[PDB]
């Protein structure tokens, strides 16, 4: 939470609970330790995949050129 | 009454 | 692919949405109102009937009918209006295009599934349909293959033991106390303090009082003596017109009828002793796994303290070394819908639907053959 | 219902 | 009975 600059107790809450809302009203559920570990791993995978797509996008920024590509 | 009807 | 619609016809609410959603998109009271007064102003734009939240908003002008009571559909023209409103106005979806998973309470009449199928294929022309027992879905909703589900709606209460994915249909208890008979008892007792609520629109004030202020005693006689001896339990509420009404020991007394149905003159035992009597009909090898995994479901179990009172009062019945556990998720009001949403999205399920081809070949009797 | 109760 | 059946 230091590295990412987020409130320790907010991450501490959301790692261990999940939230549902119907159209009107909203509920907060505890989750089992297995689902908490699965969720943390899925979050790590999601961060990594988005970081990868972002590095690829800045490489494309450097590789692109302004002339209209006729064919490749 | 007290709530519903008048008495 | 096209999603299935998932629609649950409670007695009290309709929950509807699309399979794979985590929560229902439409929830509204399954109520139909008709105007009961002379139409004086010309050109206002009269309407023969309101449905759902429309009938809630106007309800001072309207007679409100519930078309399902005790999980039985008691007049079809209203129920067909309610479904019409569900598909076209709340979901805004062509029913031509989506399978519909309907839902039903166990052990109710067989003419109710036949009609409920006939109307889907003839009136709404749905491609394919299914009908599923309410208490089975709460296990999909709570991640379990074993448990005894206590489910209590507006109209019906039932226990369904399920072990390792096999239902035990001889042990299914159905009990006919529910939120609506709690509400009628609440009106009768409230009359003691002078408040009288008479009409169908006015009943639905009492329903909101019951939801907001009732709770279940952990010792009925001790809190009776307490509230007879102290103001500390006395709590107060505003009617729509701004009259304040004040409610005391009575607020725990109404959900106590779930544990003592004799208050309503109901001969049968309460939900605790029907749960224990359901486990005693199961084979002795599985009782240890049905003493854990008591799953609460449906709105009538939302009372504060009902899980604690259940655990306490089953533990007085079960042998001293069985671990009694009551499982009461905070979304248990929607858990039947959530489990229907899971069930309709499995790929193994897509063979189970009643397709219109089969209904054309067999006629509506097929619903008993191709279903639990 | 049809017998034992009102519905 | 005492264990198996209810009586
Ligand atoms: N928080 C609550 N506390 C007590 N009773 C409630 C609560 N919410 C809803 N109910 C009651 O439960 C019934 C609705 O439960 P629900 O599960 O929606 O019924 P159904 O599933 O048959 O539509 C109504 O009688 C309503 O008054
Ligand atoms: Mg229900």
């Amino acid at each position: 939470c230091d590295l990412m600059g987020v409130d320790y107790e907010e991450m501490a809450h959301w790692l261990c609970h999940r939230k549902l809302a119907t159209a009107t009203e909203t509920y907060i559920k505890p989750i089992s330790k297995l689902h908490a570990i699965n969720a943390r791993d899925a979050l790590a995978k999601h961060i990594y995949a988005n970081l990868f797509n972002w590095i690829v996008d800045h490489v494309n920024k450097a590789l692109h050129s302004t002339v209209k590509q006729h064919s490749f | 009454w007290x709530a519903x009807c008048p008495a | 692919e096209t999603t299935a619609l998932v629609c649950d016809n409670g007695s009290g609410l309709v929950k509807a949405g699309f399979a794979g959603d985590d929560a229902p998109r439409a929830v509204f009271p399954s109520i139909v109102g008709r105007p009961r007064h002379q139409g004086v102003m010309v050109g206002m734009g009269q309407k023969d009937s309101y449905v759902g939240d429309e009938a809630q908003s106007k309800r001072g002008i309207l007679t409100l009918k519930y078309p399902i009571e005790h999980g039985i559909i008691t007049n079809w023209d209203d129920m067909e209006k309610i479904w019409h409103h569900t598909f076209y106005n709340e979901l805004r979806v062509a029913p031509e295009e989506h399978p519909t998973l309907l839902t039903e309470a166990p052990l109710n009449p067989k003419a109710n599934r036949e009609k409920m199928t006939q109307i889907m294929f003839e009136t709404f022309n749905v491609p394919a349909m299914y009908v599923a027992i309410q208490a089975v879905l709460s296990l999909y909703a709570s991640g379990r293959t074993t448990g005894i589900v206590l489910d209590s709606g507006d109209g019906v209460t039932h226990n369904v033991p399920i072990y390792e994915g096999y239902a035990l249909p001889h042990a299914i208890m159905r009990l006919d106390l529910a939120g609506r008979d709690l509400t009628d008892y609440l009106m009768k007792i409230l009359t003691e303090r002078g408040y009288s609520f008479v009409t169908t629109a006015e009943r639905e004030i009492v329903r909101d009082i019951k939801e907001k202020l009732c709770y279940v005693a952990l010792d009925f006689e001790n809190e009776m003596a307490t509230a007879a001896s102290s103001s500390s339990l006395e709590k107060s509420y505003e009617l729509p017109d701004g009259q304040v009404i004040t409610i005391g020991n009575e607020r725990f007394r109404c959900p106590e009828t779930l544990f003592q149905p004799s208050f309503i003159g109901m001969e049968s035992a309460g939900i605790h002793e029907t749960t224990y009597n359901s486990i005693m009909k199961c084979d002795i090898d599985i009782r240890k796994d049905l003493y854990a995994n008591n799953v609460m479901s449906g709105g009538t179990t939302m009372y504060p303290g009902i899980a604690d009172r259940m655990q306490k009062e089953i533990t007085a019945l079960a042998p001293s070394t069985m671990k009694i556990k009551i499982i009461a998720p905070p979304e248990r009001k929607y858990s039947v819908w959530i489990g229907g949403s899971i069930l309709a999205s499995l790929s193994t399920f897509q063979q189970m639907w009643i397709t219109k081809q089969e209904y054309d070949e067999a006629g509506p009797s097929i619903v008993h053959r191709k279903c639990f």
